[PDB]
Parts: C-alpha cells; sequence; structure tokens
C-alpha cells in the first residue's frame, strides 16, 4: 500500500516550503550537529543552498513566492545533507558513549 | 514646476528644510485648529455655551 | 593611510559625448570597505560644503601638470589631438586649457560639485567580499549634510 | 584610532550598535514590532505615571478622592489618567501578540532571550496588579483581597507571606502605601530588565518568519527597521488614542467608580479583562490549592515550552499541522477568557473545566506530539 | 461625572485627523526606503 509514500508527498506538497524553491534539508533548524554537517559540504553543493535561501529570504520579505513552475517537486528534492548529517550524528553518539565506558 | 520650485529651493539644503518644517507647522496649527474647533462647533450647533451663552450673559438684570 | 582604508583609491571623471561618469573607486581589505566609502563621500560632501582658496590652488597646479604630462612625445600628443579634434570639435591649446584653470577658485568648485554631487542618487558598483558596504539607501544618505 | 565617532564614543557606540548598524533579517514581518512597541507601552506608563504619581494621595481616607481630583482638576489630568489606564490594557496587548510570535516561530530558541521575556511579562503582571489597587475602588479592594490571598495557598510561610503583603492583618491603609511604593518602583524593575532581554536577544541577531540563517541576506537595523517602527508607532497609537478619547472606559469595570467597601464584595466581581484566561483556569479548579497551582502552572509552563520543541524545523511556517494546533490553542485561550466573564454555572463550569483542560494538553502533549510526528512524514 | 466630555472628543476629532495624515505620509516613507529591498533582483551565477 503506498500509503505512506502517498501521505508523505502529501505533507510535502502541504508545507509548501517547496513553494520558496527551497529543499527539505533547505530547512532545517540550524543546531550544533547540523551546523557541523553544513561545514562538510562540498563547495559547490553549498554555494548552492545559500543562494536558494537568500532567495527564499529575498522572497519572503517581497511576500511572494515562485511562479508554480518553479516550484520544488516531492520526488526531485535533493537530500544533500541528510546523509552528512547522519554521519556527524553518529560520530557524536560514539564519542558520547565512549566517554561513559 | 512647484515640487522642482520646492525641491530647489526648499527641501535641498537641509539648513532651508528646517524653517519650512517650522514656519510651516506654524501655519499648519491655525488653519487646522480653526477648521477643526469649526468642523466640532457646526456638528454641534445651538449645544454649546458659546450658543446658549447670551440668553444669561448680559442678558438680565 | 592613518587608518589603513584602502589598498587603492581613485577619481576619476569619464567624458562623453552627451554624458559623463563623475566619481571615485577604491579597492580594499573586506573588513574596512565601510569606513574607506565612509571618508570618501564625506570628501565628495567636503567638496561641495567647505573647499578652501588653499585646496583649489593647489589642485590647479596639479592638473596643470598632468595636462602637460598628457603632451609628452608624439603618441600623447597625437592622441589629443585625434581625440581633441573627435569630442570637443577642434583643438583645445595648453594656453587656452590653462586659462580656464586659472579661472576656477573656491565658489566655483562648491558650486560646481554640488550641482553635480548633491542629494544626487549615484550608482555603486560592488564587486568581491563586499559584506561590511552595505545599504543604497545608506549610502544615498551619505550624500548630503558635511 | 577611528573615524567617525558613531563608531568610538563610548555612549554613541551604544546608540549604533543597537539602532543604526545593528543587523537585522531582511524579512521579518509586523509581528516584529511589538518588542518595540512594548517599549513604547513602557515608556508611555512610566511618563504617564510620574505624573499621575504627582496628584494621587497613597491612603485610604484619600486615595479614591485624589485621583477624582486628579482626573477633574488637574489641567488634562483625565487625559492623562485614562492614557495611562488604556495604555496598561494596549501594553498587555502588544505583549500577548509579542508572546504570540514568539511561539509560532519558535524565537523561544532563543531561550535566555525568551526565559527573561516570561520575567518581564510576569512582572508586568504583579506592577499592574498593584497599580490598580492604588484607585481604592471596590475591585481595587477585593482585587488586592484575592490576589495576594493566593499566597495563603502556600503552607507555613504562606498565612505569613499574605501579613506582609498587607503590613496588616486585613487589607488596610499598610498595604495601599507599600503597594503604591511598589507600583512605583516595579515598572523601573521592568525597564532595567528589558535592557537585559535585548541584550541576550543581540547576541544571536533576531530570528525571522522562514525560520533559516538570516547571514545571507541582512540589513542594517536603519533606516529600514527604524521607519518600520515609526508606523508601528503610529499605527497601534491610533486606536489606542481613539479608545482612549473616545470611550475610555470601555475597557473597563465600572464597579471600580465606587470606593472600596471592607464590607461588601460586589455580587457581580470580574477580573480586568487582560488576567481573565487565568482567572478561568483557576475558578476551574475546585480546591484552593490546586485552584491556585492551576494558574501558577497556567503562567509558569511558558518556561516549559523551549524543552517542549520537537520539529527539526523552527517555525510553524512549514507546519500545516503545528498551526492549526496553534490557533487551536490561540482560540483556546480566546475562550477561556470569555469564560472568565462569565459567571459560575452551567454550561460555563464545564466548558471551561475543558478549556482548561484544552489549554494545559495543547501545550504539554499535543504540541511536542505533532511535532515529532510531522517530521516523520518529512521524513527525517 | 466627566465634564471634559465635550473636549475629550473634540480632541478625539483632531486626533484623528492628524493621525489619517500622519499615518498616511509615514506608509509613504516606510516603503519609499524600502522600495530599495522591494524591488531588488538577483540570480547566482557561479563560474565555469
Ligand atoms: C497600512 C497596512 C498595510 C496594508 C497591506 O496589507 O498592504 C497591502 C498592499 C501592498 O501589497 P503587498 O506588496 O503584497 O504587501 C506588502 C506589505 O504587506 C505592506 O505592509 P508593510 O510590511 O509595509 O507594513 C507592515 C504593518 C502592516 O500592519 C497591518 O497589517 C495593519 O505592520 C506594522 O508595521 C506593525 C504595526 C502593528 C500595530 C497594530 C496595533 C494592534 C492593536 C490591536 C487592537 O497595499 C495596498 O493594497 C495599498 C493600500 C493603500
Ligand atoms: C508654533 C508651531 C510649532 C513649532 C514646532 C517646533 C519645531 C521643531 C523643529 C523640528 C526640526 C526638524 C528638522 C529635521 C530634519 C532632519 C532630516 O535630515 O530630514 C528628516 C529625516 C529623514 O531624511 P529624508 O526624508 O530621507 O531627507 C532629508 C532632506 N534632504 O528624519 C525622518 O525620518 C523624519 C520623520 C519624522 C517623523 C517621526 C515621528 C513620528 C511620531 C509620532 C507620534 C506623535 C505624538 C507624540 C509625541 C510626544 C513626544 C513627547
Ligand atoms: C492571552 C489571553 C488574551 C486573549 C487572546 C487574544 C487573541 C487575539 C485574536 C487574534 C488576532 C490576530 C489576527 C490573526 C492573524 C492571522 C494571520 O495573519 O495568520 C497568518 C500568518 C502567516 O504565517 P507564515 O506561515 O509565517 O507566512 C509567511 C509567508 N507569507 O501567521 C502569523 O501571523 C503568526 C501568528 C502571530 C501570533 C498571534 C497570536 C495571538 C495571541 C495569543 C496569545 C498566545 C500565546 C500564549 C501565551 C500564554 C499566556
Ligand atoms: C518589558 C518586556 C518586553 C519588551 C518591552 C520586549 C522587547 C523585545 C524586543 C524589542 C524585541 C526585538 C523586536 C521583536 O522581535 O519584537 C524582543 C524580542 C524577543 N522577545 Fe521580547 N520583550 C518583552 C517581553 C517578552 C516576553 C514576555 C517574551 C516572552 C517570554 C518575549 C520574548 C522575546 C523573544 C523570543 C524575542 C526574540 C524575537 C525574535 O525571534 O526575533 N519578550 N523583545
Ligand atoms: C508597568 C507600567 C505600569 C502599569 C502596568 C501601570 C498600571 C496602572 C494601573 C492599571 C492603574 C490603575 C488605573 C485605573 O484606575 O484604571 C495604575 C494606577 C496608577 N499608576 Fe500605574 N502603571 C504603570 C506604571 C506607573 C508609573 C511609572 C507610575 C509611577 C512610578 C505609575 C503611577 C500610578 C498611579 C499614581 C496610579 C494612581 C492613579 C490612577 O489610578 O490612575 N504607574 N497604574
Ligand atoms: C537611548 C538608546 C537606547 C535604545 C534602547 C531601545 C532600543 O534598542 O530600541 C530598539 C528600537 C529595539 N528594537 C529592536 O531591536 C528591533 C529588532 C527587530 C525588529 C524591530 N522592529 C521591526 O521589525 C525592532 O524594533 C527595542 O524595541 O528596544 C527597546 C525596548 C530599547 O529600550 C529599552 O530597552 C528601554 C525601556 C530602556
Ligand atoms: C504586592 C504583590 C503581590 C502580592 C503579588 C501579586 C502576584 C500575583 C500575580 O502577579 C504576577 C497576578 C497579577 C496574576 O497571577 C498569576 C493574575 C493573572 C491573577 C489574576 C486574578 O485576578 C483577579 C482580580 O484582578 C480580581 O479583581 C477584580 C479578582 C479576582 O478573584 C476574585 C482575581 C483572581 O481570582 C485572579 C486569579
Amino acid at each position: 500500500g503506498r500509503l505512506m509514500d502517498r501521505i508523505r508527498k502529501w505533507y510535502y506538497n502541504a508545507a509548501g516550503f517547496n513553494k520558496y524553491g527551497l529543499m527539505r534539508d533547505d530547512t532545517l533548524y540550524e543546531d550544533d550537529d547540523v551546523k557541523e554537517a553544513l561545514k562538510r559540504l562540498p563547495e559547490d553543493l553549498y554555494n548552492e543552498r545559500m543562494f536558494r535561501i537568500k532567495r527564499a529570504l529575498d522572497l519572503s520579505l517581497k511576500h511572494r513566492i515562485l511562479p508554480k513552475e518553479q516550484w520544488v517537486k516531492y520526488e526531485e528534492d535533493k537530500p544533500y545533507l541528510e546523509p552528512y548529517l547522519k554521519e556527524v550524528i553518529r560520530e557524536r553518539l560514539e564519542r558520547e558513549a565512549w566517554n561513559k565506558k | 514646476a512647484l515640487l522642482r520650485q520646492a525641491y530647489s529651493a526648499l527641501f535641498r539644503r537641509t539648513s532651508t528644510f528646517a524653517l519650512t518644517v517650522v514656519l510651516g507647522a506654524v501655519l499648519f496649527e491655525r488653519a487646522f485648529d480653526q477648521g477643526a474647533d469649526a468642523i466640532f462647533e457646526h456638528l454641534n450647533e445651538g449645544k454649546l455655551w458659546k450658543h446658549i451663552k447670551h440668553k444669561y450673559e448680559a442678558s438680565e438684570e | 593611510v592613518e587608518h589603513k582604508l584602502c589598498h587603492s583609491f581613485q577619481t576619476f571623471n569619464t567624458s562623453y559625448s552627451d554624458t559623463g561618469l563623475f566619481g571615485f573607486h577604491f579597492v580594499a581589505d573586506p573588513l574596512s570597505i565601510d569606513d574607506m566609502m565612509f571618508c570618501a563621500q564625506g570628501e565628495w560632501m567636503r567638496l561641495c560644503t567647505s573647499t578652501t582658496e588653499s585646496e583649489v590652488k593647489r589642485a590647479k597646479n596639479h592638473l596643470r601638470s598632468a595636462m602637460v604630462a598628457q603632451l609628452d612625445g608624439t603618441t600623447p600628443v597625437c592622441e589629443t589631438i585625434g581625440s581633441h579634434l573627435l569630442n570637443y570639435g577642434r583643438r583645445i591649446s595648453l594656453e587656452e586649457w590653462d586659462s580656464r584653470i586659472s579661472a576656477v577658485d573656491a565658489r566655483m568648485v562648491r558650486d560646481v560639485c554640488s550641482k553635480y554631487i548633491y542629494d544626487k542618487c549615484p550608482a555603486l558598483a560592488a564587486v568581491g567580499p563586499i559584506e561590511q558596504l552595505l545599504d543604497y539607501n545608506r549610502i544615498r544618505s551619505g550624500m548630503y549634510w558635511i | 584610532m577611528a573615524p567617525n565617532i558613531r563608531k568610538s564614543h563610548p555612549l554613541l557606540k551604544m546608540i549604533n550598535n543597537s539602532l543604526i548598524d545593528l543587523p537585522a533579517p531582511s524579512n521579518i514581518s509586523a509581528w516584529w514590532n511589538f518588542g518595540s512597541l512594548l517599549a513604547v507601552c513602557l515608556m508611555t506608563q512610566i511618563l504617564t505615571g510620574l505624573l499621575l504619581a504627582m496628584h494621587y494621595t497613597a491612603d485610604t481616607s484619600l486615595a479614591f478622592s485624589s485621583v477624582a481630583h486628579t482626573c477633574r482638576n488637574v489641567q488634562y489630568g483625565w487625559l492623562i489618567r485614562n492614557l495611562h489606564a488604556n495604555g496598561a490594557s494596549f501594553f498587555f496587548i502588544c505583549i500577548f501578540l509579542h508572546i504570540g510570535r514568539g511561539l509560532y516561530y519558535g524565537s523561544y530558541l532563543y531561550k535566555e532571550t525568551w526565559n527573561t521575556g516570561v520575567i518581564l511579562l510576569l512582572t508586568l503582571m504583579a506592577t499592574a496588579f498593584v497599580g490598580y489597587v492604588l484607585p481604592w475602588g471596590q475591585m481595587s479592594f477585593w482585587g488586592a483581597t484575592v490576589i495576594t490571598n493566593l499566597f495563603s495557598a502556600i503552607p507555613y510561610i504562606g498565612h505569613t507571606l499574605v501579613e506582609w503583603a498587607w503590613g496588616g492583618f486585613s487589607v488596610d491603609n499598610p498595604t495601599l502605601t507599600r503597594f503604591f511604593a511598589l507600583h512605583f518602583l516595579l515598572p523601573f524593575a521592568i525597564a532595567g530588565i528589558t535592557i537585559i532581554h535585548l541584550t541576550f536577544l543581540h547576541e544571536s541577531g533576531s530570528n525571522n518568519p522562514l525560520g533559516i540563517s538570516s547571514d545571507s541576506d541582512k540589513i542594517p537595523f536603519h533606516p529600514y527597521y527604524s521607519f518600520k517602527d515609526i508606523l508601528g508607532l503610529t499605527l497601534m497609537l491610533t486606536p489606542f488614542l481613539t479608545l482612549a478619547l473616545f470611550s475610555p472606559n470601555l475597557l473597563g469595570d465600572p464597579e471600580n467608580f465606587t470606593p472600596a467597601n471592607p464590607l461588601v464584595t460586589p455580587p457581580h466581581i470580574k477580573p480586568e479583562w487582560y488576567f481573565l484566561f487565568a482567572y478561568a483556569i483557576l475558578r476551574s479548579i475546585p480546591n484552593k490549592l490546586g485552584g491556585v497551582l492551576a494558574l501558577a502552572a497556567s503562567v509558569l509552563i511558558l518556561f516549559l515550552i523551549p524543552f517542549l520543541h520537537k520539529s527539526k524545523q523552527r517555525t510553524m511556517t512549514f507546519r500545516p499541522l503545528s498551526q492549526t494546533l496553534f490557533w487551536l490553542l490561540v482560540a483556546n485561550l480566546l475562550i477561556l477568557t470569555w469564560i472568565g466573564s462569565q459567571p459560575v454555572e452551567h454550561p460555563f463550569i464545564i466548558i471551561g473545566q475543558m478549556a482548561s483542560l484544552s489549554y494545559f494538553t495543547i501545550l504539554l502533549i499535543l504540541f511536542p506530539t505533532i511535532g515529532t510526528l510531522e517530521n516523520k512524514m518529512l521524513n527525517y | 461625572a466627566e465634564p471634559e466630555h465635550d473636549q475629550r472628543k473634540r480632541m478625539g476629532l483632531k486626533m484623528l485627523l492628524i493621525s489619517a495624515l500622519l499615518t498616511s505620509l509615514l506608509y509613504y516613507m516606510k516603503r519609499h526606503k524600502w522600495s530599495v529591498l522591494k524591488s531588488r533582483k538577483m540570480a547566482y551565477r557561479p563560474p565555469k
């Protein structure tokens, strides 16, 4: 049953951040981990992410969004940080538990 | 052209700008207060001591 | 110099047939751009407001020299002529240029700079790590009083 | 050394780093003026307040008739009074929205900036409390008698803690004086704490609608947000005056136009509007202590929100679910308030007990829950 | 119960009139200044 898929795909269109042309990961709140993840990003994937934001901001200040055409499509969202992040967390968790030993 | 004539003579020199506001407010005050009181008074004809006045102010005795 | 403002800065009055681009260009470390600009725009303001007789006296003498140094050799002269006829109509001799310069005095500079610099919306060009210098609005505001 | 004074001067350097060259997000919305407006309220209460204190006479036998006198005899005194009074309300208005914003855009992640806020809020409430008791009207009195009594709920130190409050063994003059002295002082304490609130803030810069690094496009506080504050100034300033020039006593209970009577608690006694919601919660817990406790947490819970944040994202801008919950909560208060203004009977009583159950749950349970659920739907 | 009444309202009038004008005036200025940021346009041109 595609239920789960059909749902995520929903909530995604629901959150509608993609109307600002932002990627899922683009929205993550920048905590100590993310912060580190972001520092690991290859320079291209990074300057890119930034512009995407500096554009989102420019929008949000104008009170507008992107013409439907340029909205981000669910299946095309690139989790550019998800993996980097996870690792970061992993590393930490190992350091963390290793200091309880 | 007033906007030019104005900007050129008043709003340009930050020093004259002031004199304009001052001298301006001054005029603005008078005109405003006058009409204001007027708009009000009229909207209340015959109800103010300014209207009733005469019936006792140097009328009896 | 005093505050290590820029690596360099330069005045310029690029002229054209019908128009022109009077301004200035400076290059500095990402972290002083502001203070720099600030002092600069100030000078402009000071120009349109308190230029002294001693200030112009020098400029004049400085200008006269470049005036001459532009005519240092063959190519240079030829250029001047090539361009004199093409833009100014005829040929403007140094004897002439010089009169026009000994003419200029304080009052004039003030009026003239004011004429073209005071409270005018300017053109800005930024390239590099410019984070520090910001808002045209603010740059604009730096065009009067200062 | 330094070129432009604005940056070197020990004092200007300050005015500067917080009113002119201060880095502001390009996209902060209306809901961001409430901080400054709150300020303006503070400035307006302290001003009008000093003025009213110049004519007040803290003393049971005269406290009432002094205010009366201050309104009738003192030039423009009435206007002063009115302004001071509605100011209060407008203060609370501004503050409730200022909190709103904070909640919906998770500004509460600026913990300290936030905690101090609570403190400020709390104080304001206290401040506004004593202020009201001053006029020594029916409400003034009885409110004084209840609010303070609340502490009688604490065991041991309790019955004593009151003693101090009143300075007597019943609410009498001694109270009125120390309350005035208190009301006089407190506002200043707020002013101080605000200075801090703003400092902790300045450590992080301001938040912003989208809830993502704004470093990629900041703008000098001036002229941008400066002009924007003045507009927001006149904007609020309007209804405030309007309200205080055409219908002063609209937001104000008239039962307070009847000098306090230590012997008769008005049959229809209902708190200043800005307290109603809490009033309600306490009124739904039929138990001295519970009632008191419910109330405590009714406000103290604010301190928790920061820990009851679970969304991988910061603001609710991209969390339709949370949003819907949020507004439900707004309205949940909007309800609780109504009830406050309604007598203790049916349906009202039960409707109340629910909204209160409602309140706490949205904050303590649904929020963190709908939040988690939310990230799994985005797949994080 | 409130002698002022009249003046209270007379002011109320003036207050509304100035507030109408002033609010309006500032709206312009708030926009005027912000225009810079409203009209603004940007584009990402990485190098090749
Ligand atoms: C006398 C008390 C208060 C005043 C006058 C005040 C003032 C300010 C000011 C000036 C700002 C910056 C402008 C803005 O963001 O609105 C601010 C921000 C903030 N305040 Fe307050 N505040 C008060 C009360 C509170 C309260 C009670 C809370 C909630 C506990 C609070 C929470 C915050 C938060 C979270 C920020 C960060 C806003 C952001 O995300 O940009 N404040 N406050
Ligand atoms: C935090 C800001 C303040 C709040 C919240 C506030 C609120 C109040 C309130 C609600 C009243 C009752 C008014 C009424 O009858 O409706 C009041 C009265 C009074 N307040 Fe304040 N006040 C504040 C600051 C001040 C200041 C700065 C002073 C002086 C230090 C002051 C002096 C007075 C006096 C003398 C009265 C009695 C006259 C009257 O009842 O209006 N207040 N205040
Ligand atoms: C000297 C200073 C002292 C002792 C400190 C005071 C501390 C108290 C709090 O300040 C923070 C307090 C203002 C705040 O409680 C959280 C309010 C929301 C309480 C609201 C409140 O108001 C009432 C009120 O106004 C009344 O009058 C018309 C009558 C009332 O019932 C008969 C009440 C009432 O039942 C409640 C709960």
